[PDB]
RNA sequence: AGCCAGGAUGUUGGCUUAGAAGCAGCCAUCAUUUAAAGAAAGCGUAAUAGCUCACUGGUCGAGUCGGCCUGCGCGGAAGA
RNA sequence: CGAUGUCGGCUCAUCACAUCCUGGGGCUGAAGUAGGUCCCAAGGGUAUGGCUGUUCGCCAUUUAAAGUGGUACGCGAGCUG
């Protein structure tokens, strides 16, 4: 999982989501896309 | 909001009962039962069911379409229901059922052992993808959740616990 | 041509001023050749969006001050140094 | 497309719809780029290139484009029921043509209604001039 | 980061100003512990390990030339793969 | 490296930079950084931001510059006390002034040009804005 | 029902190099649709491709649609060149001109679906201006 | 693209030697350039007479 | 925006390449049928092919969309 | 400053979690023995040796590892020196 400060939108069909306070973002077009801050 | 704007049909002859917002509905296929989000009011006129907020609620039309979407949900599970089929994709990869007991066969020491509610039962006319049928689309979706978290899949080749409609997006380990 | 409602600043000062925006009001002046000098009081958002137009500094308006129409022209600028704020906007008579 | 472009696209049906008295219908509910190739071809082959198989049967376009001439499309207008014109010559072939268009291979969704141009009923005009 | 291994006093006892630059493949190290800031102590191991394996590179230099020398007296004077006969030079 | 090629002397003052600032408007450029706040600009701020500008432009349109590194401050090297005089001549920066165009861009859309200040936001410290030339 | 058109100079039988097995992706034969081929060009020159359409049926009986020698090699041959450009806006290659051009465009008007020949004339003219052609 | 460095030297040889050095080396660069590669020189280190080189690398 | 559909013709543009046919990269990056087609924005192979998307046809329909200034939030935030 | 005993070692450990690592959530350039990893989790292991006036580090054999530290850079009204 992604340890970062500035999360961004990945690409055109990923989805910035709150979830429990945190942006969290997913794309299964790329299993990467899975991001988190914190 | 344009969710519960939209109104809701029910079938003739089917005996729907509203106490306050606790809504049950059942008729020929089985009866589907829950208490509703306080944040709704309810009221039906001879012909229709209509959601809206209450007095004094901040998520009002938000909550009063959720219940929307939910009795329009219950409702067509006791008009017919809704169905799944568990698939699975790989090489010799079966199960079984015994009313709703399960064998699965994907590698392990000991077959896992699953179970399903009074409300699921499955039976097998093939024994690589099990056919089971219900009213409750939420808990056939719970089973299918169930069954495919038991060993969820690899990304490389699609060999693993999928759905019916799902196409496998190949990520080919590069050499 | 635009038609703003503008009224007369009685007492000036940077008190007022600061009072003044606190209470969302900029000043500017009416000047011009020979004519008595008389300021006027501004109705910010209003006069941003008028003058966000490429025709400001450039077309006669019409300045309704005290119940008269007044013809002026754009002549010179101060502006708040890291702000989107006009410190000043000057109208030259037509 | 907007309001500017819409006023000068109504101008042009009207001015079309008062040159040209004779209509056909067809409908794109299963009609394939093929049927719309054909139609194209034989209409290009047939007349000029101003041959059109617009579709502008929308529930406030052709009722309210209509009512400069042969108002009696405000029962064409909706339902996805598109507009063909036919210019050249009085009576022409291409009536049958979107008939049998829909014989070969459609969903028959064109009704071929005809407009009643002769004031007649909604069945095919057999006898034409020759 | 670790201590100076002076005598010593009581605050060089304390400073973890020693850096030491240890280059991974090679396995040359460095220490520098000149100045009593870690900074210029750290930049001055860099420094000191560029030099340092700036001697690793130009002993290679040297020893391929040992190389190259070699070939001077391995000619072998004799099974000809060219023959040029004459001041006219012609191929053969 | 923007640093002069002969300074008034080799030492000043740290200086002081409060209140309001004078480089408000634009004066060369396009498109322009505004930097509210207060700060410092290191002469390798600046030229990394150059380059980096020219990157994206991809050596279409001009950069431009109008505060400089001018004032070559004394910082002292790490682990000296504050007495021994002065300490020593360290770098070269330009501080922040509010309402400041930073760096200039031209020739490029308005949307590559909030990218590249962005970008200048992320290769400095100090807060944004983006402006393009007045009129009048 | 797999409507790709994939083939080579007529010169040359079973064109196994260029497509090969793309021409047989399913279970119908490599020489009988090299047979077709030769027999619907045994009335035309050879030495040029000729596109043919497929719509592959169970039976093992293939029904086929011919067409034209592409456009493409015929202004190769109306431009009398084999290569057509290099950087073609930096540099100029030959002339090419109007009556010819529309010659050209008469000749597979009938293969092309324009009835006014001006309009695919000018499609082609365009065509030639694009790759360095110029009018 | 292949890159190979390639010495030419006249042994432990006299002043014939070098003065065949020298030909040879002329007649390589010139052959090499007829079959179209490139080159550079990087040691020329002369011999003892006029027209004598001792070594040359390529 | 979901929903049924087109998304082509010159064209398989030409290189240099091991084949480059829309996808390894470069050049012109346009002409026709113009409700629509962008030598390609994604997926892919070996070269394709094929599947999409942008855009536009058909429906539910009153609302929909992007800049700003301010009140309070969200995460950056792991001790002996 | 009319005195608050330093580095390392031993017993007891202490506690931190900021995890080295197994035990547990994901990316993978993660198919499966098998590792590169971004991390939760401190209940717990945190070896045995050679060298070293000395935590540091290298080496040999296990193997999860031989954590980074406050404990007045533990603990000397408990030991050593
Ligand atoms: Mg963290
Ligand atoms: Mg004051
Ligand atoms: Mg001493
Ligand atoms: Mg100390
Ligand atoms: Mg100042
Ligand atoms: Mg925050
Ligand atoms: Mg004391
Ligand atoms: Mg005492
Ligand atoms: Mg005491
Ligand atoms: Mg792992
Ligand atoms: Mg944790
Ligand atoms: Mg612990
Ligand atoms: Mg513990
Ligand atoms: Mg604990
Ligand atoms: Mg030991
Ligand atoms: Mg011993
Ligand atoms: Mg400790
Ligand atoms: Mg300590
Ligand atoms: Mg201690
Ligand atoms: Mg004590
Ligand atoms: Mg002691
Ligand atoms: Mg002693
Ligand atoms: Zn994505």
């Amino acid at each position: 999982m992604k340890v970062r400060a500035s999360v961004k939108k990945l690409c055109r069909n990923c989805k910035i989501v709150k979830r429990d306070g945190v942006i969290r973002v997913i794309c299964s077009a790329e299993p990467k896309h899975k991001q988190r801050q914190g | 909001s344009r969710v519960a704007k939209a109104p809701v049909v029910v079938p003739a002859g089917v005996d729907v009962k509203i106490n306050g917002q606790v809504i049950t509905i059942k008729g020929k296929n089985g009866e589907l039962t829950r208490t509703l989000n306080d944040a709704v009011e309810v009221k039906h006129a001879d012909n229709t069911l209509t959601f809206g907020p209450r007095d004094g609620y901040a998520d009002g039309w938000a909550q009063a379409g959720t219940a929307r979407a939910l009795l329009n949900s219950m409702v067509i599970g006791v008009t017919e229901g809704f169905t799944k089929k568990l698939q699975l994709v790989g090489v010799g990869y079966r199960a079984a059922v015994k009313g709703n007991v399960i064998n699965l066969s994907l590698g392990f020491s000991h077959p896992v052992d699953h179970q399903l509610p009074a409300g699921i039962t499955a039976e097998c006319p093939t024994q690589t993808e099990i056919v089971l049928k219900g009213a409750d689309k939420q808990v056939i979706g719970q089973v299918a959740a169930d069954l495919r978290a038991y060993r969820r899949p690899e990304p490389y080749k699609g060999k693993g616990v999928r759905y019916a409609d799902e196409v496998v997006r190949t990520k080919e380990a590069k050499k | 041509m635009f038609t703003i409602n503008a009224e007369v600043r009685k007492e000036q000062g940077k008190g007022a001023s600061r009072r003044l925006r606190a209470a969302n009001k900029f000043p500017a002046i009416i000047y011009g050749g020979k004519e008595a000098p008389l300021a006027i009081e501004l109705d910010h958002d209003k006069v941003m969006n008028m003058q966000a137009k490429a025709e400001f500094y450039s077309e006669v308006l019409t300045i309704v001050v005290d119940g008269k129409e007044i013809k002026v022209k754009a002549q010179d600028v101060q502006r708040h140094p890291y702000k989107p704020k006009l410190q000043h906007i000057d109208f030259v008579r037509a | 497309a907007l309001n500017l472009q819409d006023k000068q696209a109504i101008v042009a049906e009207v001015s079309e719809v008062a040159k040209g008295a004779l209509s056909a219908v067809v409908a794109d509910s299963r009609g394939v780029t093929v049927d719309k190739m054909t139609e194209l071809r034989k209409a290009g082959r047939e007349a000029g290139v101003y041959m059109r198989v617009v579709r502008n049967t929308l529930l406030r376009r052709a009722v309210e484009g209509t009512p400069f001439e042969c108002l009696k499309d405000a029962f064409v207008g909706p339902t996805l029921i598109a507009y063909s014109m036919e210019h050249p010559g009085a009576a022409a072939r291409l009536f049958k043509e979107f008939a049998k268009a829909n014989a070969k291979f459609e969903v028959k969704a064109a009704a071929f209604e005809g407009e009643l141009i002769p004031a007649s009923q909604i069945d095919r005009l057999a006898t034409l001039p020759t | 980061t670790t201590r100076s291994q002076g005598n010593g006093g009581q605050n060089v006892n304390k400073v973890n100003s020693a850096v030491r630059a240890t280059h991974l493949p090679t396995g040359i190290s460095v220490l520098a512990q000149d100045s009593r800031s870690q900074l210029d102590n750290k930049k001055l191991a860099l420094a000191r390990l560029k030099e340092k394996l700036a001697e690793m590179e130009l002993q290679q230099l040297a020893e391929q030339a040992q190389n190259h020398w070699n070939n001077h007296t391995q000619v072998q004077r004799g099974n000809p793969v060219r023959t040029f006969k004459g001041t006219d030079f012609k191929s053969t | 490296m923007l640093q002069p090629k002969r300074t008034k002397f080799r030492k000043m003052h740290k200086g002081r930079n409060r209140g309001l600032a004078q480089g408000t408007d634009v004066s060369f450029g396009s498109f322009g950084l505004k930097a509210v706040g207060r700060g410092r600009l290191t002469a390798r701020q600046i030229e990394a931001a150059r380059r980096a500008m020219t990157r994206a432009v991809k050596r279409q349109g001009k950069i431009w510059i109008r505060v400089f590194p001018d004032k070559p401050i004394t910082e002292k090297p790490l682990a000296v006390r504050m007495g021994k005089g002065k300490g020593n001549v360290e770098y070269w920066v330009a501080l922040i002034q509010p309402g400041k165009v930073l760096y200039e861009m031209d020739g490029v859309p308005e949307e590559l040009a909030r990218e590249a200040f962005k970008l200048a936001a992320a290769k400095l410290p100090i807060k944004t804005t983006f402006v393009t030339k007045t009129v009048m | 029902q797999a409507y790709v058109k994939l083939q080579v100079a007529a010169g040359m039988a079973n064109p196994s190099p260029p497509v090969g097995p793309a021409l047989g992706q399913q279970g119908v034969n490599i020489m009988e649709f090299c047979k077709a081929f030769n027999a619907k060009t045994d009335s035309i020159e050879k030495g040029l491709p000729i596109p043919v359409v497929i719509t592959v049926y169970a039976d093992r009986s293939f029904t086929f649609v011919t067409k034209t020698p592409p456009a493409a090699v015929l202004l190769k041959k109306a431009a009398g060149i084999k290569s057509g450009s290099g950087k073609p806006n930096k540099d100029k290659v030959g002339k090419i001109s109007r009556a010819q051009l529309q010659e050209i465009a008469q000749t597979k008007a009938a293969d092309m679906t324009g009835a006014d020949i001006e309009a695919m004339t000018r499609s082609i003219e365009g065509t030639a201006r694009s790759m360095g052609l110029v009018v | 693209m292949e890159e190979k460095i390639i010495q030419i030297t006249a042994g432990r040889g006299p002043l014939e030697c070098q003065w065949v050095v020298a030909k040879v080396l002329k007649t390589f660069l010139q052959e090499a350039t007829q079959a179209g590669i490139s080159y550079t020189i990087l040691s020329r280190e002369e011999g003892d007479a006029n027209l004598t080189v001792k070594s040359v690398t390529l």
